């Protein structure tokens, strides 16, 4: 810059190739992120903390960038994320590719407002032919293998190993029980590792699943009132004073004897205002204890952050710790409480069933944490996929097999139009065709074998890869004819969003 | 450190280069948007031309004052500002050629008068005292909005603007200080934006349905607490005296439903009955259990209220702020025509519309609650602010250009001083003129040069103000296409470029001090 | 090897070319400069003249290649305006920069500048009167001519000397001079004088005591190679085949020193009467004192040292036999002149031949013993023959001074040439090109150089009127009346090697070493 003024980022090269190549990096990672993989990505956090995973959401938010194109596109992967399940993985690596396209009309010559325009004449056009590649859709949502045939894409999405017996269990715990007409748990859904019993032998328990071990006995009775508490209970020891080491101990035994009398107490006026069951977000103290065996109430000797305020929402309590005789403003809400061992372990089970307030937790046993932190990645997207608001989700091929699908369509489209839009049009069915020439690259063959077929089959929408050797030489998979779904809507916002995305951080030169 | 002889023009000018450079592609729809995060370390989404100014973390002195000087633009035009930047260092590069050649800058600025008011003769004579109907109305709206953001964006947010200022009329005001309210709607979609004649209330009273359709709202705009805070004093604050702090804890309590009550009394002084209406908006929140009591008794109670709502709502609607309940009678009070409590995210936003007065109307906008909520936030404020122009003149003007080579047609060929003194500096005046057209439809595809020979034989062929069509780089009529500037915006562009000009370039040393 | 491929290789050629014309720019004018110029070995030389200061000496550019060659072609074809030419192109390569600088091809400029010609030739049609053939006419184009491309001192020597001499012809049809062209400089006490005499003057004359000085219908007998041998008009050596072959030549020889004197005397008893008519002998070569006496005493006015150059024009001059010998060919082959007379001033003896049977070949006597004033007085003379015989040639003389250059750009306004606004692009790049020769007087003189130019277009436009610029004032005033007028054989000419040249510049876009 010619003067003292003008601070800025972005120009000429900068805009033009530093914004693009920031873009470019971010889905560098995410080439094999959707569908297929083969690809894992280990990041040590701001935590420093070792963990591999394949969810770019978690890749992402660990990643800093100071360029504002590349941060703005993960914002709006959020945005698919938030109402549809996984193709949070598509939005970054289909507008990516997208934007290296745009470079190569700005190295021949074409204005940045043609390059603009022209994609938004291509996004409108797919999705007019998107609705018309509905395929399928979940007619019966109460069916197991409807529901594992459109969740073994997303997992895939994550691992390729693990979608088939995972896309069963996620319906055998029941994402299932939702009629989907305004159903959908957010919360009591949440995904509970239970350490040990290896990750095939992860299990299904419905209702809100507590780690924490079962002190005491079973609740009085099973349509019990909840108290949640964030730590009614405390446990004794100190070190020296201002003067070390107090004068006697004598008061020390004072303060004792009206400690116990107070958790007495405490055990007394929960069962005297009717909960009987006790959530105690500290420990546990002894003097507590034995009284809660003859008043037969329910135990929990500790708990975290997150298993209080999932109390305070399903139950509908309230989290404060009772220095006083603690009365009921808690109003218990699960008329089921039951005691499981699950993984060998005391499982407090919560359990109540509506018809659109129903509860149904996905439960996992693995015998590593760290190994099934990430198995849970794949469940996680998986049960927001079926947030798609309707029964029949109007299901498209799986896999990716609707981008060749549509990429035929869009450069003939783009064949048709006049103008420089007229090129970006065409270059919009060459973002298609990325992410599966970047899959196969992960699947062992070349591009070209690859996409020579899945443009030369036809309009055919069955006809992709997958990882095995179908998938490499013939480039022929049935990733729609085979339990292999995708849903409308996914599809819709990621394409939609990437777009506006992509139209967006194009304008800029600041 | 001096600057010297050639040194202290030659930063100003070439300076101005690269600021009307960087600032070339943010006015029309042709001009793009832009970012800035050098300005305070923040992914932010900026387009005016003198917000960038602001923002940006200029240390030119000039691109400070031109900061300064379109200030007093932005303040009664908005959009234009960034037409200002434009035509600063085309009119500085031809004059510096005429001193690159060797000529005294204050000839070339004698020569920058009266080339300017043969320009402002110009604009009366180019002036078309248009109606100030909603249509064309629209057309003013059209491309202030689409200069900043999208055409779709554009003609939705267009519903909503034209109707306000026609509301406004009503007020019989010209101008713009109140119905401005830009209201924020939790979305994921900023396509919708809803027009509400009255308020927007953003809360929805903890125990809900308590009177959520009021046909006859007496409103009390109020900040009772009902949570009161109970403390023990000796010193200000908590003290060491525990005899002392004990007596104070006995009439703690008897504050709380000491507000209850009087809630009861007020109820039966305005309405009488429960089938008209009685609506508390309190800024603080309220006890659940009054919640209860005052759902039973026809009351509405809308808690945790928004400060900035609390003297807006006693302008248009009224209601005006106590620690009591006590008994009011309705003159004391405001009206409103009808409550309804809307729901879009976490949070209930209830509507208040049909005022005891409908002098403010609230633009509620929705959005994905990002920065692209707050770029549509200043385009339709800067939509606002260019028909604010429409209100105050008589004369519609198609721009975009049409004006533009129409003076530079007067100016070159018609020598007003003829006298070759202050005609160098007309050269210098109208040859400034042509920047904004050329290199916006230059950047469109169709380069400078095919624009500017189509549009000055088209207007010197028929008179129409022919302007140029910024999204096919070739000149169309403005007056179908609908790029319009009022009387009021070209006569400041045309004002605050020439005064900004003359003073920099009539400068010989930058010296540092102080 | 290395390439140069972009828009920089053209504006590393169009930089190179405009500093050049500054250069220049100090010239052109009586109010512009001479410029020294010093050669290698060193020679101090002062001219304002183009051709000149840019064939001879000159730094590496590759532009200086370019600029060579259309300044020949106008140095060829006129012989002025050398000065002119280059000043026209520095301003077109500057305005058509601009846009460029902007960004526009580099043939759409080039396409504009051909249609600005055309637009021009036409107008040089209208802005050119016949004027006449009368000296008086030829007076002020030629004091006009001169101060544009010499001093204005230099101008008013010149302006009765090179007038008087174009007009010798009897309507012979040619643009430049060709022999009376020729230049006899002369040691003086002045540096500065000039004599124009008709006829051919040699640039050494003879005396001996007993040799005639003034001589009427004068016989001339045209001579050569020398007394010693015989019957030669080239020498030769001798022959060294054998000793005494080298001996019995130079024994011969002074036999032969008797013999070819003795045909000159005998003829003037002949042709000349007895000594009734005059009789002179034109030598090449030296005069052996023994003839100087036999023919200074018969009454010959013989002479020593004439140039091969001298002898052809001797032939032109006399209109009659010019020969090589001393001998008795026949007595028809001596050509005739009324009147041989021999001057002397300073140091040197000139001898003048006059009563010419053809007006073709006059003599521009030139004083200065100083070489510096020598050289220059000599470099005013060439350009001066040739613009006044272009003036001449031409029945039609353009009004000059940049009169037609405000004349043109106004009659260039645009719309006239659109046909999409490209070639509207080539002529308004042309017109303000057209206004350096009124921007470098002004600059030359006061009165501010742009200042002034809108204001002769502001009197232009008032009733067409032609108006020019002051050479010593910066002044406005008519063209005409103060008769400031160009050569329109300079003028027609300019558009032509002016246009072809920028056309060839926009056509390199790449460089190569």
């Amino acid at each position: 810059m010619l003067k003292e003024g003008a601070k800025h980022f972005s120009g000429l090269e900068e805009a033009v190739y530093r914004n693009i190549q920031a873009c470019k990096e971010l889905a560098q990672t995410t080439r094999t992120a959707y569908g297929p993989n083969g690809m894992n990505k280990m990041v040590i956090n701001h935590l420093e903390k070792l963990f591999v995973t394949n969810d770019a959401a978690t890749i992402l938010r660990e990643l800093e960038v100071q360029h504002p194109a590349a941060k703005m596109i993960v914002m709006a992967s959020h945005m698919q994320e938030q109402e549809v399940g996984d193709g949070t993985n598509f939005v970054l690596v289909f507008a990516g590719a997208l934007l290296e396209l745009a470079e190569e009309l700005l190295r021949i010559g074409l204005s940045v407002s043609e390059v603009i325009e022209g994609y938004e004449i291509a996004c409108r056009k797919a999705h007019e032919i998107l609705p018309n590649l509905v395929c399928c859709s979940a007619k019966n949502l109460r069916d197991i293998d409807e529901v594992s045939s459109l969740l073994r894409t997303s997992i895939m999405s994550k691992q390729y190993g693990n979608e088939v017996f995972l896309a069963k269990l996620i319906a055998q715990a029941c994402v299932s029980i939702f009629p989907d007409s305004g159903h959908f748990n957010v919360d009591n859904i949440r995904v509970c590792k239970i350490l040990g019993s290896g990750i095939s032998s992860s299990s299904v328990l419905h209702g809100m699943v507590f780690k924490k071990e079962t002190e005491g006995d079973v609740t009085s009775v099973k349509d019990a009132k909840i108290a949640v508490y964030s730590c009614p209970f405390d446990g004794m020891i100190t070190e020296t004073k201002g003067t070390v080491l107090i004068k006697t101990a004598e008061e020390l035994m004072n303060f004792s004897k009206g400690e116990e009398n107070l958790m007495d107490a405490q055990v007394k006026a929960i069962a005297d205002t009717g909960a009987n069951v006790v959530v105690t977000g500290g420990k546990v103290a002894d003097m507590a204890l034995h009284y809660a065996n003859k008043y037969n109430i329910m135990l929990v000797r500790l708990n975290s952050k997150w298993d209080l305020r999932r109390l305070c929402k399903t139950v509908g309590a309230t989290a404060l710790p009772r220095l006083t005789p603690p009365v009921l403003e808690e109003m218990g809400h699960c008329d089921s409480v039951y005691l499981s061992e699950v993984g060998d372990t005391q499982v407090v089970v919560f359990k109540h069933e509506k018809e659109d307030g129903a509860i149904s937790t996905i439960v996992l046993r693995g015998s590593t944490d760290n190994l099934m932190d990430d198995i849970e990645r794949a469940v996680d997207d998986g049960v927001n996929t079926f947030k798609v608001l309707t029964r029949d989700k109007r299901l498209v091929p799986g896999g990716g097999a609707t981008e060749i699908e549509l990429a035929k369509q869009i450069t003939s489209y783009g064949e048709t139009c006049p103008g420089l839009e007229q090129y970006a049009i065409k270059k919009f069915a060459e973002a298609f065709e990325a992410i599966p020439r970047a899959l196969a690259e992960n699947s062992g063959v070349k591009a070209n074998e690859v996409i020579s077929k899945l443009y030369a089959v036809h309009q055919e929408g069955n006809k992709n890869v997958g990882l095995d050797i179908e998938a490499e030489v013939p480039a022929v998979k049935d990733m729609l004819e085979a339990g292999i779904l995708d849903t409308y809507l996914g599809k819709y916002w990621a394409i939609k969003l990437a777009t506006n995305a992509a139209v967006t951080v194009l304008r800029v030169d600041q | 450190e001096v600057a010297r002889a050639q040194a202290a023009l030659a930063v100003n000018i070439s300076a101005a280069r690269g600021l009307q450079d960087v600032l070339r592609t943010n006015l029309g729809p042709k001009g793009t948007m832009k970012m800035l995060v050098s300005g305070a370390g923040d992914i932010k989404l900026t387009k005016d031309g003198n917000v960038l100014l602001h923002e940006m973390q200029i240390q030119h002195p000039t691109a400070s004052l031109i900061a300064k000087v379109a200030t007093a633009q932005d303040d009664i035009t908005g959009d234009g500002t960034t037409s200002n930047v434009l035509i600063i260092g085309e009119l500085l590069k031809q004059a510096d050629l005429y001193i690159s050649e060797g000529l005294h800058p204050r000839i070339i600025t004698e020569g920058f008068e009266a080339a300017k008011e043969k320009a402002l003769q110009f604009l009366e004579e180019v002036k078309v005292s248009r109606e100030m109907d909603r249509e064309t109305l629209i057309d003013v709206a059209r491309t202030s909005l689409r200069t900043k953001v999208h055409a779709e964006l554009a003609d939705v947010l267009t519903e909503a603007v034209v109707d306000s200022i026609l509301a406004i009329k009503k007020q019989d005001e010209p101008i713009d200080l109140f119905m401005i309210e830009i209201m924020e709607m939790k979305h994921k979609s900023e396509t919708d934006t809803s027009l509400i004649r009255g308020l927007v209330l953003d809360h929805g009273a903890r125990h809900p349905d308590m009177k959520k359709r009021v046909e006859d709202a007496y409103i009390l705009t109020c900040n009772v607490s009902l949570e009161y805070e109970k403390t023990e004093v000796n010193s200000g604050f908590f003290y060491k005296s525990a005899e002392e702090r004990e007596k104070l804890v006995k009439a703690e309590r008897k504050f709380i439903e000491d507000r209850v009550k009087k809630i009861i009394e007020l109820k039966r002084k305005v309405c009488g009955d429960s089938d008209k209406g009685f609506v508390v908006i309190n800024q603080k929140g309220i006890d659940p259990f009054s919640l209860d009591a005052l759902s039973k008794e026809g009351i509405v109670a809308l808690r945790r209220a928004k400060r900035r709502n609390m003297e807006r709502l006693t302008l248009a609607c009224g209601g005006v702020a106590l620690n009591s309940f006590d008994d009011l009678s309705p003159d004391c009070l405001g009206h409103a025509g009808l409550v309804y409590e809307y729901t879009l995210g976490e949070e209930k936003f209830t509507f208040i519309e049909k005022c005891n007065n409908p002098r403010s109307v609230t633009l509620l906008i929705k959005g994905p609650n990002k920065h692209t909520l707050t770029q549509i936030k200043d385009a339709v404020r800067d939509g606002l602010r260019a028909v604010k122009n429409a209100i105050d003149d008589g004369c519609v003007v198609p721009g975009a250009g049409a004006v533009e080579v129409a003076m530079a047609e007067a100016l070159i060929k018609h020598k007003p001083s003829v006298k070759g003194r202050a005609q160098l500096g007309v050269q210098a005046f109208a040859d400034a003129l042509l920047i904004i057209p050329k290199v916006l439809a230059q950047n469109s595809g169709f380069d400078l040069q095919e624009t500017l020979v189509k549009i000055q034989a088209e207007h010197s062929e028929s008179g129409q103000l022919v302007g140029v069509d910024l999204n096919t780089g070739e000149p169309m009529v403005a007056a179908e296409v609908g790029v319009w500037d009022n009387y009021c915006v070209k006569k400041q562009l045309l004002h605050s470029c020439t005064v900004i000009a003359t003073n920099i370039l009539l400068v010989d040393e930058i010296m540092r001090a102080g």
